[PDB]
RNA sequence: GCGCGCUACACUGACUGGCUCAGCGUGUCCUACGCCGGCAGGCGCGGGUAACCCGUUGAACCCCAUUCGUGAUGGGGAUCGGGGAUUGCAAUUAUUCCCCAUGAACGAGGAAUUCCCAGUAAGUGCGGGUCAUAAGCUUGCGUUGAUUAAGUCCCUGCCCUUUGUA
């Protein structure tokens, strides 16, 4: 309703360009690693109003959403929500963001391709690898 | 072509509609948002608080359309 | 030996049901405890009982 | 007058009003969280979603007696949508309806039935068609 | 009394036009409170003539693969775009909407009389119900497309429709291809 | 090396019961409804294969048609000779690979060249 | 004596009806306290198949009934009585159980 | 434990259908014309119906 | 003092119970305004506009409904209340009121007082529905 | 490269909450009720060989509020990474099932071509058959519910009667 007199157009966090023109519980679903559903609680758990555009956030709200963002096991999100739940290598609970899922993804598929497992090799062919029938469908 | 259709009132379009809305003979959210070049969240809510003050007639409210009006 | 010959489980499955009449396991109708193939099954169904109305 | 008697949209919303300014309604500590079936994309708008919920729930066994977690939990359901295969009846959750009934027990609302189910007290009943009583008197 | 949605009268409505006198059903006798009857109108010929016109309207709304079975929506469109209509123009909508129709109707139309790939076609009238029918199709396919996929909703376009139709307006959808199927008729004869 | 977050040195140690959970859930069941004959047949070839190999030379060649054993922190080293259909495809068994099927590493089919 | 009932199922109607009738007026005629027939749900089973054994033609489909007709007679008799009622009425084509309490 | 009327009238239909096949192929040669089952819980009579019964006893 | 009487629309059916009081009209235990399809809130209104309430004053009618869907029980219910009051104005009236009933309700609308009889037609092998056939190829 | 299909391209629409109605028919495997888990499901104790128990079969579209705003967008959910359960002796080429994440083509489709006349077309769910695990299939059942026609032999074929034929 009322004129904004500091809108933020364009916000710069966590290597992405946001922006505040959409409504700020789908405005973060732009950060890869982050979906409908995570955004949503992220907010909820930072008692931040849902209602609010991502423009008119102040600086010390949207840095507590970057660190309740990295930090998820601290605020008391559960862990059937975690992206990576049992890491292959050191075992723990975390949520991976657009640079770290990007590096998780092109690790685990080096360590897949490492071994020489079927998904492996079906990977570096470039073929599906959930065992659906490629031939009449999936072209090009 | 794209319609970049603004998310906040600015001054030059706020005080437009404070002077101007308050008499059409057909009062929406669709309309509104249409002519001023407003966002359709905005354009509702604009409708919603000229209605508080009593500047507007409600003639009849649903969840697809809610259609006001100028009074006299 | 005698732990080899018909060693493998069937409790479940299309090879372990076959037809009362001809003893094939194709086309199988067990609904009712028919337990009979469905060409078998056109045959006797006028002297089971079953009739053709509509 | 009688909870028959008047609009069963308004009569929710002013329960849940009821069950809210009492501030004596156990919530759960995952309703921020947690979905309200298995077939819903995103939780609940609304914040104060559990009142509205133990308002409905109420209102529910105050139409018919005798319901258990396995009807509430097909009361509040609805169409699961499966992407490219076709959507199909999908129920609510077990857990919400379950701990929506321990809650308006702690309140002495409702009862166990001695057939098995849950019927609504006479606390619940006086409690019920008082809320209509006012909910009448608005109009 | 009976009046449309119990606030829309039937007696000061006017038809214009004698040939559509007996094929524009809304009338003293055909005054109901809702367009939703469930009547047998289209169990044989020419029983159709005797559903109300704001009956055959939101039937002819509900055409798309989405929308087929969803008669109690139109209803409300209806109801919503009559609202429009009365808070736009002033006076009764069902005058509007009869205006419309009136205007709406071509009076020549083309028939095909030869072979498949060539185009020959002989200039030919129209029947009062099939003015009806056409005019009707016409105005739901102007209001359907030009709500597709803007801001306006359904039932202010719907209204947008009839206005522009109901006055003679070259905007409206139905008046381009009424003038566009007589221009045709008119090439051929 | 480690896996979920435990060395091998100390997965070697642990025994049947807490090696269960650190799996994912399939495996977890496969251990939690026990193996038969044939797999413990298996692993007994398996050490005794490792048991009498060279201290510096890799354990000889155990052949199998069981595609469907999980891989043990016991099978870590081992080279075995898994069933395709056909032929024996001979694998060495790393420790980053403690979790999948000896299935995964003998393809079936070969892979389709067009013409 | 004490509420023995009498369920009469059949698949033939005709057969059903004239056997229970029977019953019905021979329970009568010796001035015993009998509540009529109950009528239940009519059991219909269906069985829909393909005609064709091979499966070649245009996917035509029989289409096989079996009709399951129920009746109860519910007496107020002593069971001697009971005995030789229920004896004397048999015919090829419906099945009697008799219940006591 | 007893069986569902349902499923009770079906095992008298294939009863019915296999003795008739089985009376079929041993007394075709004696011309076997069709049978006849009552049933009583005392005992269950078949009366084979057949052109020569001298020859079938 | 009283009679009962049925309206059916499809496989809905609406008990309609007339007795003496002071223009009683519930359906369910709920008044007409009450119920769910407000859009068709005026469908049932129809026989008590037409007649006038002055005819309902000396009139109790409960109706209760079962089977159907939605609308098919409106059909039912406003086909049941003007049967009930038809039948009523018959047995403790003169036949020329019920005659003065009936003219007025069937010169409306005769399903009012007729039932429509036509049902939901029996499906084919061939197809998906009971005439529309699966596609045909050539080639 | 073709042939049945299912989901879509959105605002007459998605999402969130509230309200209120089926019918066919199946259960020695159908399931009520109580407890624990976000959920898939895990335990405990009951009813039913069935107008008796599941079940008053509280089904979905639809109806009424909320948020969204013409943006490949909160349309669409393909493809892909992690986890967590149920069958089964056994699930990898992932059987189904659940959760978080990833977010492709697709803006109504060229020549061409199918099906259909009233409770019909179409939308929309539910039950049966396959069924240890199990429906994008078919076979049934309700539910909401139309536009156009009451005609013609032009196309594609059909029946009878005349002729013509190497
Ligand atoms: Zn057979």
């Amino acid at each position: 309703l009322v004129i904004p007199e500091k809108f933020q157009h364009i916000l710069r966090v966590l290597n992405t360009n946001i922006d505040g023109r959409r409504k700020i519980a789908f405005a973060i679903t732009a950060i890869k690693g982050v979906g409908r559903r995570y955004a949503h609680v992220v907010l909820r758990k930072a008692d931040i109003d849902l209602t609010k555009r991502a423009g008119e956030l102040t600086e010390d709200e949207v840095e507590r959403v970057i660190t309740i963002m990295q930090n998820p096991r601290q605020y008391k999100i559960p862990d059937w929500f975690l992206n990576r739940q049992k890491d292959v290598k050191d075992g723990k609970y975390s949520q991976v963001l657009a640079n770290g899922l990007d590096n998780k993804l092109r690790e685990d598929l080096e360590r897949l391709k490492k071994i020489r497992a079927h998904r492996g090799l079906r990977h570096f062919w470039g073929l599906r690898v959930r065992g659906q029938h490629t031939k009449t469908t999936g072209r090009r | 072509d794209k319609l970049n259709n603004l998310v906040l009132f600015d001054k030059a379009t706020y005080d437009k509609l404070c002077k101007e809305v308050p008499n059409y003979k057909l009062i929406t959210p669709a309309v509104v948002s249409e002519r001023l070049k407003i966002r359709g969240s905005l354009a509702r809510a604009a409708l919603q608080e000229l209605l508080s003050k009593g500047l507007i007639k409600l003639v009849s409210k649903h969840r697809a359309q809610v259609i006001y009006t100028r009074n006299t | 030996h005698q732990q080899l010959y018909w060693s493998h489980p069937r409790k479940f499955g299309q090879g372990s049901r076959s037809c009362r009449v001809c003893s094939n396991r194709h086309g199988l109708i067990r609904k009712y405890g028919l337990n009979m193939c469905r060409q078998c099954f056109r045959q006797y169904a006028k002297d089971i009982g079953f009739i053709k109305l509509d | 007058v009688t909870v028959k008697d008047v609009n069963q949209q308004e009569f929710v919303r002013a329960l849940a009003a009821f069950l809210k300014k009492s501030g004596k309604l156990k919530v759960p500590e995952w309703v921020d969280t947690v979905k309200l079936a298995k077939h819903k994309e995103l939780a609940p708008y609304d914040e104060n979603w559990f009142y509205t919920r133990a308002a409905s729930t109420a209102r529910h066994l105050y139409l018919r007696g005798g319901a258990g977690v396995g009807s509430m939990t097909k009361i509040y359901g609805g169409r699961q949508r499966n992407g490219v295969m076709p959507s199909h009846f999908s129920r609510g959750s077990k857990s919400v309806a379950r701990r929506v009934l321990q809650a308006l027990e702690g309140l002495k609302m409702v009862e166990k039935d001695q057939d098995g189910g849950r019927k609504l007290t006479p606390q619940g009943q006086r409690d019920l068609d008082r809320i209509a009583g006012q909910v009448a008197a608005a109009n | 009394d009976i009046k449309l949605f119990g606030k829309w009268s039937t007696d000061d409505v006017q038809i214009n036009d004698i040939s559509l006198q007996d094929y524009i059903a809304v009338k003293e006798k055909y005054a109901k409170y809702l367009p939703h009857s469930a009547g047998r109108y289209a169990a044989k010929r020419f029983r159709k003539a005797q559903c109300p016109i704001v009956e055959r309207l939101t039937n002819s709304m509900m055409m798309h693969g989405r929308n087929n079975g969803k008669k109690l929506m139109t209803v409300r469109i209806v109801k919503h775009a009559f609202e429009i209509i009365h808070l736009l123009t002033g006076e009764n909508p069902l005058q509007v909407l009869v205006n419309a129709i009136i205007n709406s109707g071509p009076r020549e139309d083309s028939t095909r009389i030869g072979r498949a790939g060539t185009v020959r076609r002989q200039a030919v009238d129209v029947s009062p119900l099939r003015r009806v029918n056409q005019a009707i199709w016409l105005l739901c396919t102007g209001a359907r497309e030009a709500a597709f996929r803007n801001i306006k909703t359904i039932a202010e376009c719907l209204a947008d429709e009839l206005i522009n139709a109901a006055k003679g307006s070259s905007n409206s959808y139905a008046i381009k291809k009424k003038d566009e199927l007589e221009r045709v008729a008119k090439s051929n004869r | 090396f480690t896996y979920r977050g435990v060395d091998l040195d100390q997965l070697l140690d642990m025994s049947y019961e807490q090696l269960m959970q650190l799996y994912s859930a399939r495996q977890r069941r496969r251990l939690n409804r026990g193996l038969r004959r044939k797999q413990h047949s298996l692993l007994k070839r398996l050490r005794k294969a490792k048991k009498e190999a060279p201290p510096m030379e890799k354990p000889e060649v155990v052949k199998t048609h069981l595609r469907d054993m999980i891989i043990l922190p016991e099978m870590v080293g081992s080279m075995v000779g898994v069933y395709n259909g056909k032929t024996f495809n001979q694998v060495e068994i790393k420790p980053e690979m403690i979790g999948h099927y000896l299935g995964e590493f003998s393809i079936t089919y070969k892979p389709v060249k067009h013409g | 004596i004490h509420r023995i009932r009498i369920t009469l199922t059949s698949r033939n109607v005709k057969s059903l009806e004239k056997v229970c009738a029977d019953l019905i007026r021979g329970a009568k005629e010796k001035n015993l306290k009998v509540k009529g027939p109950v009528r239940m749900p009519t059991k219909t089973l269906r069985i829909t198949t393909r005609k064709t054994p091979c499966g070649e033609g245009s996917k035509t489909w029989d289409r096989f009934q079996m009709r399951i007709h129920k009746r109860l007679i519910d007496l107020h008799s002593p069971s001697e009585i009971v005995k030789q009622i229920t004896s004397i009425s048999i015919e090829p084509g419906v099945e009697v159980e008799v219940t006591i309490a | 434990v007893q069986i569902s009327k349902k499923r009770k009238f079906v095992a008298d239909g294939i009863f019915k259908a296999e003795l008739n096949e089985f009376l079929t192929r041993e007394l075709a040669e004696d011309g076997y014309s069709g049978v006849e089952v009552r049933v009583t819980p005392t005992r269950t009579e078949i009366i084979i119906l057949a052109t020569r019964t001298q020859n079938v006893l | 003092q009283s009679v009962q009487v049925f309206g059916r629309k499809k496989t809905a059916t609406a008990v309609a119970h007339c007795k003496r009081g002071n223009g009683l009209i519930k359906v369910n235990g709920r008044p007409l305004e009450m119920i769910e399809p407000r859009t068709l809130q005026y469908k049932l209104l129809e026989p008590v506009l037409l007649l006038g309430k002055e005819r309902f004053a000396g009139v109790d009618i409960r109706v209760r409904v079962k089977g159907g869907g939605h609308v098919a029980q409106i059909y039912a219910i406003r086909q049941s209340i003007s049967k009930a009051l038809v039948a009523y104005y018959q047995k403790y009236v003169d036949e020329a009121s019920k005659k003065e009933i009936k003219d007025i309700l069937i010169q409306y609308d005769r399903t009012l007082l007729v039932a429509d009889p036509r049902r939901c037609e029996s499906k084919k092998f061939g197809g998906p529905g009971a005439r529309a056939r699966y596609q045909k190829s050539y080639r």
